[PDB]
């Protein structure tokens, strides 16, 4: 049930970044804000490995 | 917040074992100045000193 619904997810994310809509405005700063978050993240875990 | 307060946990845990390490090595150098001094006075005074020296 999790794997159908992460298809579906996966085909509803990929229908709406297909074409440029309104909401991009604010899910580009939303998906930088998650890059920065998750960077911070990889950096954290490689120094707390070492 | 909970990862970043575990990294500085882990740095105050990073000077501390590094000075557990440094006492351990200094017992370790100090038992191996204390089991050379004893292997080298196994034999004591002798048993005709004591009645002479009094």
């Amino acid at each position: 049930k999790l794997a159908l619904d992460r298809m579906r997810l996966s085909t509803a994310l990929k229908k709406n970044l297909e074409k440029i809509s309104r909401q991009s405005s604010v899910l580009m700063d939303n998906m930088k804000h998650l890059l920065e978050l998750n960077k911070l993240i990889m950096k954290s875990q490689q120094e707390s490995w070492d | 917040s909970t990862k970043e307060s575990k990294n500085e946990k882990l740095k105050e845990d990073l000077e501390r074992e590094q000075r557990w390490l440094d006492e351990q090595q200094q017992i370790m150098e100090s038992l191996n100045v204390l089991h050379s001094e004893l292997k080298n006075k196994v034999e004591t005074f002798s048993e005709s000193r004591i009645f002479n020296e009094l």
